[PDB]
């Protein structure tokens, strides 16, 4: 019924969508688009499901180009999903790629081998290697960006739509997208009127606060593909762990004082002033051993064998330092990944 | 305090500002700080429209009546579509279309 609709309305919004494709189902529904299953008809080859991304018609038609050009140009290798077509009708945009069908995280985590963790992260690294290598930043890494086929061990990195280009991008698109005070609150528990009347700082929007780095969280201005090696941290915290969502926060602070809770209030201090920022914690908390904590969450009997390789892989990933942070490439070699 | 603008900040908080000094400061404040529940059964967390239109350079309170508004629909027929029609030209449809059915 409401999906019927809904439907209905994509129909009547792009007209030659009812002569190629039989709309099944909504299967994603964000706060900037909808994601439909449907079948198509292939001329030389056979019958085919289809993913219809319909984007919000308040976007604009650059930031609408620059993910389809994400797909088109990085995507269709290295588990990085390509696009068949996309259909325009005035505000209207639909990108058709190939269906995957895949697991939900949460029936990844019902059913996880200690192999198959393995080879989830390896092919979450070759994509971000993949996109890494055009200069892209995804800043929106998780497991529903992430689609994870057990049967066929098929994997592919979606969702381009927060992404934004480094300074020397391969993506052409993505080149596109009173007086401050200072004051004797700096460093201290205090306020005063001069710092509280400074104007806000800005920063791009970024994907679910449970997933953002340290220096997403403070709003740093340089923000790098390292975000992205965080996010993948986060999910290997899951993986280990077996809990998700890991982080619980609606608010960029309240995720960084679970950050804190987990990776130490020092340390977390300490990293964030090598990215200019200022964090004062009245609660001082310890890092965790995380080999303690993954074993502690998950249950004990069994999973007690993981190798120390796979905390060591951790901590790289959760370096609160996003300059020394590892990446995609330099995972792809960590002795964790050993004869894969 | 709160008449003033000064005072000092009730615990716990966490506070981050940056090193420049060019913005207002960010504060958390909560009853309690986060803490992890080993107890609480896996997969729990340890831890346990309006909008702007980028084409109109407008805020909206509700979507469907700003699709349909003038400026929308003037802006959603215009050529600055373009840009995404050019990659769209370099792409295979290679899918059946069907004419339309009749009765
Ligand atoms: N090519 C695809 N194959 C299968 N499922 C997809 C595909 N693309 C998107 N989805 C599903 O739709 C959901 C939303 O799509 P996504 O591109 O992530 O949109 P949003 O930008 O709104 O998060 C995904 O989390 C996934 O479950
Ligand atoms: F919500 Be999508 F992951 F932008
Ligand atoms: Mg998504
Ligand atoms: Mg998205
Ligand atoms: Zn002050
Ligand atoms: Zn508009």
């Amino acid at each position: 019924a409401g999906v019927k609709k809904d439907i209905e309305k994509l129909y009547e919004a792009v007209p030659q969508l009812s002569n190629v494709f039989k709309i099944e189902d909504k299967i994603g529904e964000g706060t900037f688009s909808s994601v439909y299953l449907a079948t198509a008809q292939l001329q030389v080859g056979p019958e085919e499901k289809i993913a219809l991304k319909h984007l919000i018609p308040t976007s604009h038609p650059i930031r609408i180009a620059a993910e389809l050009q994400c797909l088109t140009v990085a995507g269709g290798q290295d588990n990085v999903m390509g696009v068949k077509y996309c259909f325009r009708k005035n505000d209207h945009v639909v990108i058709a790629m190939p269906y995957l069908e895949h697991e939900s995280f949460l029936d990844i985590l019902n059913s996880l081998s200690f192999q198959e963790v393995r080879e989830y992260m390896l092919n979450l690294f070759k994509a971000l290697k993949r996109i890494h290598q055009f200069g892209i930043v995804h800043r929106d890494v998780k497991p529903s960006n992430f689609l994870y086929n057990r049967r066929l061990k098929k994997y592919a990195l979606v969702d381009f739509g927060l992404a934004q280009g480094t300074h020397d991008t391969k993506i052409e698109l993505l080149k596109f997208v009173p007086a401050s005070l200072t004051c004797d609150c700096y460093a201290t528990d205090k306020v005063c009127s001069i710092c509280l009347s400074r104007r806000q700082q800005v920063a791009p929007r970024a994907g679910t606060p449970g997933f953002r780095a340290p220096e997403v969280l403070t709003k740093c201005p340089n923000q790098t593909t390292a975000i992205d090696m965080w996010s993948a941290g986060v999910i290997f915290l899951s993986l280990l762990s077996g809990r998700y969502p890991f982080y619980k926060a609606s608010d960029d602070l309240t995720a960084l004082a679970q950050i804190m809770t987990i990776r130490g209030s020092r340390e977390t201090i300490q990293a964030a002033k090598t990215f200019g920022k200022s964090i004062l914690c009245s609660k001082e908390v310890p890092a965790q051993d995380l080999r303690k904590l993954c074993e502690r969450l998950r249950g004990a009997g069994g999973w007690n064998e993981v190798p120390d390789e796979a905390y060591d892989l951790l901590d790289k990933l959760l370096d609160l330092n996003p300059a020394s942070r590892i990446t995609a490439e330099e995972a792809l070699l960590h002795p964790f990944f050993k004869d894969m | 305090g709160p008449g003033t603008r000064t005072g000092r900040l009730k615990k716990p908080f966490v506070k981050v500002e940056d090193m420049s000094q060019l913005y207002r400061p960010f504060y958390l404040q909560l009853t309690n700080m986060p803490f992890i529940n080993y107890s609480i059964q896996k997969p729990c967390s340890p831890f346990d429209k309006k909008g702007y239109c980028e084409c109109c350079l407008q805020k909206y309170e509700d979507l469907e009546t700003h699709l349909l508004s003038e400026q929308h629909r003037n802006f959603a027929q215009s050529n600055q579509y373009q840009v995404v029609d050019d990659i769209v030209s370099k792409l295979v449809f290679d899918f059946v279309e069907y004419e339309k059915d009749t009765p």
